[PDB]
C-alpha cells in the first residue's frame, strides 16, 4: 500500500496504488484508495481497510451535513480536524493512516497527514502506507517545489511506480487525481504502461553469475545454461 | 501473626502477639491486634491490617447503630453475620482477613471465626495466624472446660509465648483479654522475653 | 561506575569513581577500579566487579608470562585481543565493560571493550552507568594535543559530572597518567564530597551489653 | 471435594450422612460441624463445599422456601419443586458475574399427601445435584472424595426394601469404608434420616 | 510521530527553551521542518517530548481554556504558574483513566518579573528548577547546564547562557541518534515569549583519532 | 507503561514531650536521572499543628495532599471554624487511603502533629491505610537504615545503663541530623538537602541542613 | 528468594590492633526456627576467622571445602595461611563455579600477628571482593547493620570498647529483622589473644 | 510432607516415630509401612518423602555403610561420620543431573566406646537433615505437616532427663496431637527407640 | 548502519557510515565498518558488531594462511565462500550481513552480498544495513552502470549521504575506499562537508504552518512566532 499527495500552485495531486493484500495474497488487485469526502476534498487511506472505510464514510457524512447547514464550501482544515479527532479517540483499536488533500478558494491547495498515532501535520507533500519508506530518499533527490500541474502528475506517477516496483505489498494500477480550481480530474495508468518497472530496467537484464559450470580455472564466466554446456 | 481465643466455664479468653512483619523486615513491635469493637464484643486482627481495621470499624459502627435503633445490645451471632456478609460480598476482590468475634450476649458467651471468603464457624477453640500451628500444639494438650480464670489465662499466655518463640512472623508483647458477662478487661500485657526467663528459668 | 579515558599529547589519562554499590546500597566508599595490566597498560572496568577483576587478572598474568618469554615490553593490541577473545567466547555473560589504555612504540592507545566483545579505538572513551553524563563533558571540552595538566583537569571534570548526576557513582576521582617511561597513579586527585557534619561519637562505657559466658584464649 | 456426603433411599426412609470435617489448608478447624441443613419439616439438604458458599446458598434457599410458605398460608411444597428451584439458582449462578456456587448437594425428602384431592408421590425422594446445575433423581448418591468408594459399595449391597436397622448397618459399613480408604480425616459423620415422621438425627452410627 | 529532546535554562531576566525541529516515526526522520515550540497566552510557552498527538491535543485543550476565560469574563489572563497547574492537573486526570498523555513537557513563562520554568512528566510528576531537560537531554545536556549554573550562581547573562545552550545542543546532536542539526530557541523576557528563526550549530569531525588507519580493526 | 513510579526520598519524625521534629529530604529523582535537588513536595502543612510527610510516587502525593486539604476545609466549614485535631486527621487519612483500595496510592505517609494534652505523636501508614500511632518513625528508601539507629538511642534497650534524661528539642534535632548524615552516605537515592520542621505549641519553625550531592 | 532461606547475619569491625566478628544464632526454614544455637563463625588459625552466610547447605559445603584447602595449604607450605592469601583463595574458589554458583557470602577478618595490621573482606556470591577499612556485614540484616555501624563506629576504637559497638549494632539490627536473632556470638581477636563471648539477645 | 517423623533425645535413649502412611493422590495405599530404616546395630534413620527416593536413598546409604564396615574388619562408624556422609550425598545430589533426593530424614543413634583408647561421645545423638543437605544436631526434631504442632508441644514438656516411661507417655501425647490436628490420616505411628542395647520396636504407643 | 559497494570498470568502491548505536544512543560516532581481509579485498559488515568483528578477523586469519601457502593472490570468490560458510553454520546465533568486495587480476572487480540468511549473491552493486532500504529507489533512478572511478565515488558518497540523512540509526563520517589495480585508496568526508543534508536542503527551510494565531478568518498565514503577534 503506497499513497502520496503533492501540492503545486493551483491545487494538489493524489496518487496511490491499487492492491489490497492478505499478507502474501492479492485479495483485490484493482482497489480504490482515493475516497472522496466532498467534491473538492479527497483522502488516501492506508492500513486496515474496514477501519478506514468506516472512518471515511462517517466523516463524509459529517461533511455533507455541515456544508448544507452553512451553505458555503468547506475548507480542508475542517475535514482534517474531523479525521484527527476520530482517529485519535480510536487510536488503540484502529490502524489507520490518512492523507487528506483538497482545494478551497481561501487557502488554495492543502495536504494534511494523519499518521497511525493520530496527529495531524499540514505539509507541502505527504507520503504514506507500507511502501512509502522507499519514497523519502526519492523525494529528497528528484523533487523540487514549484512544479506545474502536468509535471506534478508525471512526478507522482513516477514516484508510485518506483515505490511499488520494489515493495511486495504494493502494485497494480496507478490511480491519480488532480484537485484544483477546475473540475477534479482522474486518471488510472495500468501496470503495462507504468513509467518504471524492474523488468524493463536495462540494468537488471544481465543475471547474477550464480550457477558456475564445473570448470578447471577460477575465471568466472557466467551461469550454466544447458546440460551440454 | 498469632491470635487465639478459647471458651471455658468463666468466659472467653483472647490472646495476641504484637508484631507486623512486611516479609522479612519488622515494621513494628507494637501493633494492636485486638480491636475492641464495643464494650461487649472483641474482634481480632489477622491478615491484612488495613482490611481488618477498616471492616471491624465498619462493624463497630453497625453494632452501635443497631443498639441505637432497637434499644438493645446486638448479639454475637448477628454481629458475626454482618461481617460474614461484608466479607462474602467481596470474595472476588482479594481481601485477606481472618478475624474472631468473641462476645457475651444474653445467650452466654459465643466465639465465631469469620474468614476472608465468608467462612463463619462457631467453635470454642481458635488460633489464627502464621504461628497458629505452634499454638494448637500447646493449646490442645492443656485445654479443658473447667479451668480457673487465672489457670486459663496462664494457658493462653504460655501458648502464645511458644508461638512467638518458634515463628519468625510473631513476637513482641503478649497480651491477654478476658470476656465475662459484665464486659471485658485486659488481663495482662507483658514482653515476650521477660516471659522466657519466667517460664524457663536458670 | 564511571570510567573515562583521554588520549593526550604523549600518553593517556584514565579516570574512575570509587563508590561500589551492592544492590542499591553503598557497600564500599573507596573501591579501586583502575587495575594493573603491565608496566605500561592500565585497565579500568565497569559492570559486575567479579568478572571485571577475574578477566583482568587472567590476562594480566598471561601478559606477564608472555613478556617473560619474549623479553620485550607488552603491546596493548595483545591485551586487547586476549580480552576481546575471552569476552566474546562467553556471549556477554562475563559482563565487564573495560577501558584499556597504554603506551607503545606506536604511541598511545586507548580502546574500549563492550561486554559482548566489540572493541573501538577512539581518542576518548567512557563506560559505565554515568557514561552518558561524562561523555557529554568530553565532547564539549576535548581539543587535540592537550598537555598533561589539561588532560587531568578534563578527566577530573568529566568524572565530577557522573559523580553528581549519577546515583551509582561518586565520592572520589581516581586519575592515572601513563607516559612512555612512567605511570603515576594518584588516588585522591579530587574529593569533592567532603566530610561534613562531624560524628558525635555516642559513648557507651564498656559493659552495657550483657554477656552470658566468655572463654578467653591466650596465644 | 474433601467432605463426603452419602445418601441412599430405601422403601420408607432416606438416609444422609455428612462428614463434619472443616479444614484450613491442612489444619483441622473442627471435626464436628453439622453439614446437613434442614429446609422444611420433611426435607433436608446435604451440601459439600467451602463454608462461605455453603452457608450463603443454604440460607438463601431456606429463606426463599419459608417466604413461599408464608405467601401460601401454610402450603408445603413438594420435593420436585424445591429440587428444581435449588437447581435454578445453582444454574443461573454460572452465567452471572459472581460465578458458580461451588457447592454440591444431595436433596432428600419424604413427600406426604397434602390433601384429600392430592394424588402426588407418597414415597421418599433423593436428588443428586452438581454445582453446575445438574439434577438427577437417584436411588443413592455420594459426593466428595469417598463418593466413589461407597458408590460401588452400595451397588453390591443396596436393596430396594431395606428396613431401618439394615439401613443403619449399611450406613455403618459405608462410613467405615470412607474412613479406611480416604487419606482425608473423616471421622465423624452426622447421620440423619427422613421418614413420614420428619427428620431424625441418628446417633448410633458415625 | 514523536518529538526529540527539549532543554531550557533561566538567565538573569528571562528563560530560554531550545528544541530541534524534527518529528520521527520510530527510526525514520519523517518531518524535519515543523515547529515544536508552542506558546500559550501572552506570557508562556511549552514544548513536549515523545508522542506528538498527545502534545497536540493537550496544548490545544489548554490554549482553548486560556483565551475563553479571558474573553468571556473581564479577568486578567492566567499567570504562567496557573496555566501550568491546569496543565498538570489535566495530565494527571488523563493518567487516572489509563488514557495517558505520553509526553514530557517543558513549560516556560515570564510575567512582570516573576519568571517561571517548570517541567511535567506524563505520569503526573511535576518539578521546577533553574534548568530543565527532557528526552535524552536529561542525561546528556542537563549535567552541562547544571555545571554552568553552579560555576556562577549569581545568574548567567543572556549571551553567556545562549553560549552554553549552543554548547549543549551541539553534544545533543553528536550523541543522540534521532536528532538533526536545525534547532529553535524560544526566549521569554518581560515583554513576552519570542521564538527565533531556525539556526544551526557548527560541529567538528576532524579529530586526528578518527583517521581511517587508526580506527581500523584489521 | 505502568502508571506507577518511585521517586525515592525519605522522611523521619521524632515526637517529644511538647514538640515533634519532622524531617524530609529534598531530592527528586526520575527513572535514571535526577530531576531536582530542591523538591519541597514532601512535607505538607494541613493545620497549624499537623503535617503530612509522604514518600513514594510524587504525583500520588501531590494528589493526596489536595484531597486531604479539601477534606480539612470541609470539616472547618461545617464545624463553625473548628480546626480538626491530629487524631481526626489521621483517622480521616486512613479512611481516604482505603477507599482507593483497588487502584491505590503509591505513597507511604506519616501524619505528624500534636495531641490535645500537648504531647506530640506520630502516625505511620502503609500503602492501603494500616495506621499505627507511635513516638518516632521513618519511611522511605532509607527506612531500614534510620529505624534501627533510633530504636537504639531512644528506647535504650540492650544497655545496662539507667535511662538518660528526657531528650529536648536541640538534642533530638542533633540525633536526627546524625541519622540523616549517616543515611546520606550509604543510600544512593537519599540526600541532597534535608528540611526539619520543629512543631511546638507557639507555632512551628523550619530549618535546612545540607548533605552530600553525590 | 534463596539467599534469605536460612536467615543469619555476620558483621566484622576493625579496631586499632584488633577486630571483632559477631554473628547471630538462628537457623530456620524461611520462617520457622529449626534451631536456635548455631553460630556462623569458623576459626582457621590464631589470626584469621571467617563467617559464612546464605543457604545453610552451601554454608556447610563451602566450609568443608575451605577447611580441606586450608589444611592442605598448611601441609604443602609449612606455614599459617595469611589473611590476604586466604581471601584471594576463597575468591577464586567462588568464581570457579560462576554459573553453578555457591549461595554463600563469606565475611573474612584477619590480623597480622607481629605487624599489627587488620584486614577485613566480604565477597559477593560470585566472587567480587570488597575490602574496606572500617567494617563489613552480610546476611539478611545487611542494610540495618550498615546503618547502625556507619553511625556507631569511629576510627581508633579499643577492644573493650569495640565489643560494645559490635554487640549493640548486632542486637539493634536483628531486632528489626524477622530472620535473625536469638542472642549472638562474638569473637574479639587481637595480636596476643582471641576471646569468645555469647551475647544475650531477645528470645523473640 | 504428609508423613510426619517425630524424634527426641533423652538422657539414655533416642525415640523416633514415623507415620506409616502411604498414599496415591488421595487413596490410602496402606496405613502400616515401616518408614524407620535401621542402618547399623545402634543407628536408625527416619525418612519422609515419596517411596521411590526414600527407598533408593536408604538402600544406597545402608549398602555404603555396610561396605565400609567390611573394608575395616568390623569397625563400626560413629554417628557424626554417618550423619556427615548422608549429608554429603543429599547435598551433592542438588547439583547433579538427576536432581535432589526429595526426602527429609532424622538420623538417630547411640555412640558406644569402641575400644579402651576411645574417648569419643558416649551419649545419644539426633541429627535433623533437610532435603537440601542441611544438617543440625538437635535435641528434638520433627518433619512433615505435624512437625510444627509437636515441636511446640515438645518445648512445653521436654526435659533433659526423662526416663523411659515418661518418654513413652510424651510420645503418646505428641502422636495423639498429630492425629487430632492434622487433616491427613496419620493413625499408626511406628515408634522405635535407640538405647545402649540397640534398637527396640516400642509396641505400646502408636 | 548503511553500507554499500558499487562496481566499475577497474575495480570497486566501498562506502559506509560511521556510527554504532545502542538503539537510540550513539555509542561510537567514528566507527570503521570497512574491515580489510587481504590487501585488495575488504568487507563492509552490518548488524551486530561483536559477531561481525569475530567473523571478519577469523576469515582474515584464514585468508592470510591460504595466500602464504599457495604463494599467489587470492580471488574474491574464496573470501566470499568462506564468509558464506561461516555465516551459514552460525545463522541462528549471529545477525550479520556482509558485503565482500575486492579486486583480483583474474576477474577484475567483484562484489558479493551475504545477507542475514546466509546466502551469497554475486552482484554488480550491493547495499546493506538498516538504512539501506532508502537507497534502492535511489539506485533505480540515479544510477547507470559503466561509470568512471571518480564519478563512482561521487555517486557512492551521495547515496550514503541520502541514506543517513533520513535514517536515525545512521550518520557521522562517510568512509569510502577504492580498490583497483593501483594502491587501495581511502577517504573520509565529515558531516560538515557531506554532499547532502536535510538542514541545507532549501525545500525544508520554510516551516509547517502548525501554530495558527488565534484569528478571526479561516485564512492560513503561517505560525505564531511571538507573544505580541
Ligand atoms: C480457624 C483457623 N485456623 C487457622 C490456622 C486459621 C487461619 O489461618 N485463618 C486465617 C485466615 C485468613 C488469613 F489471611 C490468615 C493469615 N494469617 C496470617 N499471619 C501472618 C501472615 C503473613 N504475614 C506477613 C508475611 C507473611 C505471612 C504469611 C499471613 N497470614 N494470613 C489466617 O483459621
Amino acid at each position: 500500500t503506497t499513497i502520496l499527495a503533492v501540492s503545486y500552485n493551483g491545487g494538489v495531486v493524489l496518487a496511490a496504488d491499487s492492491r489490497t493484500s492478505s499478507g502474501t495474497y492479492v485479495v483485490n488487485r484493482a482497489s480504490n484508495k482515493l475516497t472522496k469526502l466532498t467534491k473538492k476534498i479527497y483522502c488516501c487511506r492506508s492500513g486496515s481497510a474496514a477501519d478506514t472505510q468506516a472512518l471515511a464514510e462517517r466523516v463524509s457524512n459529517y461533511l455533507g451535513s455541515y456544508q448544507t447547514d452553512i451553505g458555503a464550501g468547506v475548507n480542508v482544515a475542517t475535514a482534517a480536524n474531523l479525521f484527527q479527532k476520530m482517529c485519535y479517540m480510536n487510536r488503540w483499536n484502529i490502524s489507520a493512516g490518512i492523507i487528506v488533500a483538497g482545494y478551497d478558494p481561501i487557502n488554495g491547495g492543502s495536504v494534511y497527514s494523519i499518521p497511525s498515532g493520530g496527529s495531524c501535520v499540514k505539509l507541502d507533500y505527504a507520503l504514506g502506507g507500507s511502501g512509502s519508506i522507499f519514497l523519502y530518499s526519492f523525494f529528497d533527490a528528484n523533487y523540487k517545489p514549484g512544479m506545474s500541474k502536468s509535471e506534478c502528475v508525471a512526478f507522482c506517477q513516477r514516484a508510485v511506480a518506483h515505490a511499488y516496483s520494489r515493495d511486495g505489498s504494493s502494485g497494480g494500477l496507478i490511480r491519480t487525481i488532480t484537485l484544483d480550481a477546475d473540475e477534479p480530474e482522474d486518471q488510472t495508468i495500468p501496470w503495462n504502461r507504468s513509467p518504471y518497472c524492474m523488468e524493463k530496467d536495462p540494468k537488471y537484464v544481465t543475471q547474477a553469475t550464480q550457477n558456475q559450470p564445473f570448470s578447471s580455472s577460477a575465471k568466472i564466466t557466467g551461469n550454466r545454461m544447458s546440460s551440454t554446456g | 501473626t498469632t491470635t487465639l481465643a478459647f471458651r471455658f466455664n468463666g468466659g472467653i479468653i483472647v490472646a495476641v502477639d504484637s508484631r507486623a512483619s512486611t516479609g522479612q523486615y519488622i515494621a513494628s513491635q507494637t501493633v494492636m491486634k485486638v480491636l475492641e469493637i464495643n464494650d461487649y464484643l472483641l474482634g481480632t486482627l489477622a491478615g491484612g491490617a488495613a482490611d481488618c481495621q477498616y471492616w471491624e470499624r465498619v462493624l463497630g459502627m453497625e453494632c452501635r447503630l443497631w443498639e441505637l435503633r432497637n434499644g438493645s445490645r446486638i448479639t454475637v451471632a448477628a454481629a458475626s453475620k454482618i461481617l460474614a456478609n461484608i466479607t462474602y460480598a467481596y470474595r472476588n476482590h482479594g481481601l485477606s482477613m481472618g478475624t474472631m468475634v468473641a462476645g457475651w450476649d444474653q445467650f452466654g458467651p459465643s466465639l465465631y471465626y469469620v474468614d476472608d471468603k465468608g467462612s463463619r464457624v462457631k467453635q470454642d477453640l481458635f488460633s489464627v495466624g502464621s504461628g497458629s500451628i505452634y499454638a494448637y500444639g500447646v493449646l490442645d494438650t492443656g485445654y479443658r472446660k473447667d479451668l480457673s480464670v487465672e489457670d486459663a489465662c496462664d494457658l493462653a499466655r504460655r501458648s502464645i509465648f511458644h508461638a512467638t518463640y518458634r515463628d519468625g512472623a510473631s513476637g513482641g508483647i503478649v497480651t491477654v483479654y478476658h470476656v465475662h458477662e459484665k464486659g471485658w478487661t485486659k488481663i495482662s500485657r507483658d514482653d515476650q522475653t521477660k516471659l522466657y526467663h519466667r517460664y524457663f528459668p536458670s | 561506575t564511571t570510567i573515562v579515558g583521554v588520549v593526550y599529547r604523549d600518553g593517556v589519562v584514565l579516570g574512575a569513581d570509587t563508590r561500589a554499590t551492592e544492590g542499591s546500597i553503598v557497600a564500599d566508599k573507596r573501591c579501586r577500579k583502575i587495575h594493573y595490566m603491565a608496566p605500561n597498560i592500565m585497565c579500568c572496568g565497569a559492570g559486575t566487579s567479579a568478572d571485571t577483576e577475574a578477566v583482568t587478572n587472567m590476562v594480566s598474568s598471561h601478559l606477564a608470562l608472555h613478556r617473560l618469554e619474549t623479553g620485550k615490553q607488552s603491546r596493548v593490541l595483545e591485551a586487547l585481543t586476549l580480552l576481546k577473545r575471552h569476552l566474546y567466547r562467553y556471549q556477554g555473560h562475563v559482563s565487564a565493560a573495560l577501558v584499556l589504555g597504554g603506551v607503545d612504540v606506536e604511541g598511545p592507545f586507548l580502546a574500549t571493550i563492550a561486554p559482548h566483545g566489540s572493541t573501538d579505538r577512539l581518542p576518548f572513551v567512557t563506560m559505565g552507568s554515568g557514561s552518558i553524563a561524562a561523555m557529554a563533558q568530553l565532547e564539549a571540552a576535548y581539543k587535540d594535543n592537550m598537555t598533561c595538566e589539561e588532560a587531568k583537569e578534563l578527566v577530573a571534570s568529566a568524572i565530577r559530572k557522573g559523580i553528581f548526576n549519577d546515583p551509582y557513582s561518586g565520592t572520589q576521582v581516581d586519575v592515572c597518567v601513563i607516559t612512555k617511561d612512567k605511570t603515576e597513579l594518584t588516588i585522591g586527585y579530587d574529593k569533592p564530597n567532603e566530610r561534613m557534619y562531624p560524628r558525635q561519637e555516642v559513648l557507651l562505657p564498656p559493659g552495657t551489653t550483657p554477656v552470658l559466658k566468655e572463654e578467653i584464649r591466650q596465644l | 471435594m474433601a467432605e463426603t456426603a452419602i445418601a441412599f433411599r430405601c422403601k420408607d426412609y432416606v438416609m444422609v450422612a455428612a462428614a463434619g470435617l472443616n479444614a484450613f489448608y491442612y489444619i483441622k478447624i473442627t471435626d464436628a460441624e453439622d453439614k446437613i441443613t434442614q429446609l422444611d419439616t420433611h426435607q433436608l439438604v446435604a451440601c459439600t463445599g467451602e463454608n462461605g458458599p455453603r452457608v450463603n446458598f443454604t440460607e438463601y434457599i431456606k429463606c426463599n422456601l419459608a417466604l413461599n410458605r408464608m405467601r401460601q398460608h401454610g402450603r408445603h411444597s413438594s420435593c420436585e419443586s424445591t429440587a428444581n428451584f435449588m437447581r435454578n439458582c445453582l444454574a443461573s449462578a454460572i452465567r452471572s458475574r459472581e460465578g458458580a456456587y461451588q457447592v454440591n448437594c444431595l436433596f432428600a425428602g419424604y413427600d406426604t399427601p397434602v390433601s384429600e384431592d392430592d394424588d402426588g408421590v407418597v414415597g421418599p425422594q433423593l436428588f443428586y445435584m452438581d454445582y453446575l446445575g445438574t439434577l438427577q433423581a437417584v436411588p443413592y448418591g455420594c459426593h466428595g472424595y469417598g463418593a466413589c468408594f461407597v458408590t460401588a459399595l452400595l451397588d453390591r449391597l443396596w436393596r430396594p426394601d431395606l428396613s431401618q436397622q439394615e439401613g443403619l448397618e449399611l450406613m455403618q459399613k459405608c462410613c467405615d469404608e470412607v474412613k479406611r480408604r480416604v487419606i482425608i480425616s473423616n471421622s465423624y459423620f452426622f447421620v440423619k434420616a427422613v421418614t413420614k415422621n420428619g427428620v431424625e438425627v441418628i446417633t448410633a452410627v458415625h | 510521530a514523536s518529538g526529540g529532546s527539549v532543554i531550557a535554562i533561566k538567565y538573569k531576566g528571562g528563560v530560554l527553551m531550545a528544541a530541534d525541529t524534527l518529528l520521527s516515526y520510530g527510526s525514520l526522520a519523517k518531518w524535519p521542518n515543523i515547529p515544536r515550540i508552542r506558546l500559550l497566552g501572552s506570557h508562556s510557552a511549552v514544548c513536549a517530548t515523545g508522542s506528538y498527538a498527545d502534545f497536540q491535543m493537550m496544548a490545544k485543550q489548554v490554549e482553548d481554556n486560556i483565551e475563553r476565560q479571558k474573553m468571556y469574563h473581564n479577568v486578567d489572563e492566567l499567570s504562567p504558574s496557573e496555566v501550568f497547574s491546569y496543565l498538570h492537573r489535566s495530565i494527571y486526570q488523563k493518567r487516572c483513566d489509563f488514557d495517558p498523555c505520553l509526553c514530557q513537557m517543558v513549560f516556560i513563562g515570564v510575567r512582570d518579573g516573576e519568571t517561571f520554568l517548570a517541567g511535567v512528566d506524563d505520569v503526573g510528576t511535576r518539578w521546577e528548577d533553574d534548568c530543565i531537560a527532557t528526552g535524552y537531554g536529561a542525561y546528556i545536556a542537563l549535567p552541562l547546564l547544571r555545571q554552568a549554573l553552579e560555576k556562577n550562581p549569581d545568574g548567567l547573562s543572556r549571551g553567556e547562557a545562549m553560549r552554553i545552550l549552543t554548547d549543549c545542543l551541539r553534544v545533543l546532536f553528536y550523541r543522540e541518534c534521532r536528532a538533526i542539526n536545525k534547532f529553535q530557541v524560544a526566549d521569554a523576557a518581560s515583554d513576552g515569549v519570542r521564538i527565533s528563526e531556525p539556526f544551526d550549530v557548527e560541529t567538528h569531525w576532524e579529530y586526528e583519532g578518527y583517521c581511517f588507519e587508526k580506527t581500523a580493526i584489521i | 507503561w505502568s502508571p506507577y513510579q518511585d521517586n525515592g526520598g525519605t522522611t523521619a519524625a521524632i515526637a517529644g514531650k511538647d514538640f515533634v521534629i519532622l524531617a524530609g529530604d529534598t531530592r527528586l529523582n526520575g527513572d535514571f536521572c535526577l530531576h531536582s535537588r530542591h523538591d519541597q513536595s514532601k512535607i505538607f502543612q494541613l493545620t497549624p499543628y499537623t503535617y503530612m510527610a509522604s514518600n513514594g510516587m510524587q504525583a500520588d502525593r501531590l494528589q493526596l495532599q489536595q484531597m486531604l486539604k479539601y477534606r480539612v476545609k470541609w470539616y472547618k466549614y461545617n464545624n463553625g471554624g473548628k480546626v480538626p485535631s491530629t487524631k481526626a486527621i489521621a483517622q480521616l487519612m486512613s479512611t481516604m487511603l482505603y477507599h482507593r483500595r483497588f487502584f491505590p496510592y503509591y505513597t507511604f505517609n506519616m501524619v505528624v502533629g500534636l495531641d490535645e494534652e500537648g504531647h506530640g505523636v506520630c502516625y505511620s501508614y502503609d500503602a492501603v491505610g494500616s495506621t499505627e500511632p507511635f513516638l518516632y518513625g521513618t519511611r522511605g528508601s532509607a527506612a531500614s537504615f534510620v529505624e534501627p539507629l533510633l530504636d537504639c538511642l531512644i528506647n535504650r534497650q540492650h544497655m545496662t545503663s539507667q535511662a538518660p534524661p528526657e531528650m529536648t528539642k536541640e538534642e533530638t534535632l542533633a540525633m536526627l541530623k546524625n541519622a540523616f548524615t549517616g543515611a546520606a552516605e550509604r543510600d544512593i537515592y537519599t540526600g541532597d538537602s534535608v528540611s526539619f520542621f520543629i512543631i511546638t505549641k507557639d507555632g512551628v519553625q523550619q530549618e535546612s541542613f545540607e548533605l552530600r550531592k553525590d | 528468594s534463596i539467599m534469605a532461606y536460612s536467615g543469619g547475619s555476620v558483621m566484622a569491625m576493625a579496631g586499632k590492633e584488633c577486630f571483632v566478628i559477631i554473628s547471630d544464632n538462628r537457623l530456620g526454614e524461611q520462617l520457622k526456627t529449626i534451631s536456635t544455637e548455631v553460630p556462623k563463625l569458623h576459626v582457621v588459625n590464631d589470626s584469621i576467622v571467617y563467617g559464612l552466610t546464605g543457604l545453610r547447605t552451601d554454608q556447610q559445603t563451602f566450609a568443608n571445602k575451605v577447611q580441606f584447602r586450608t589444611e592442605m595449604y598448611k601441609l604443602r607450605e609449612e606455614r599459617d595461611i595469611t589473611g590476604k592469601a586466604f581471601a584471594a583463595m576463597i575468591t577464586s574458589m567462588l568464581y570457579e563455579a560462576r554459573f553453578g554458583p555457591w549461595f554463600v557470602e563469606p565475611v573474612i577478618g584477619s590480623i597480622d600477628k607481629s605487624t599489627g595490621e587488620v584486614y577485613l573482606c566480604a565477597t559477593d556470591l560470585i566472587g567480587a571482593p570488597c575490602e574496606p577499612e572500617d567494617y563489613v556485614c552480610a546476611g539478611t540484616a545487611a542494610e540495618s547493620l550498615h546503618g547502625m555501624c556507619e553511625a556507631l563506629w569511629r576510627p581508633g576504637m579499643s577492644p573493650e570498647e569495640l565489643f560494645e559497638i559490635a554487640a549493640q549494632a548486632m542486637l539493634s539490627a536483628c531486632d528489626r529483622d524477622s530472620l535473625s536473632g536469638y542472642g549472638a556470638v562474638a569473637m574479639i581477636v587481637t595480636k596476643d589473644k582471641v576471646t569468645t563471648r555469647l551475647i544475650k539477645g531477645r528470645k523473640d
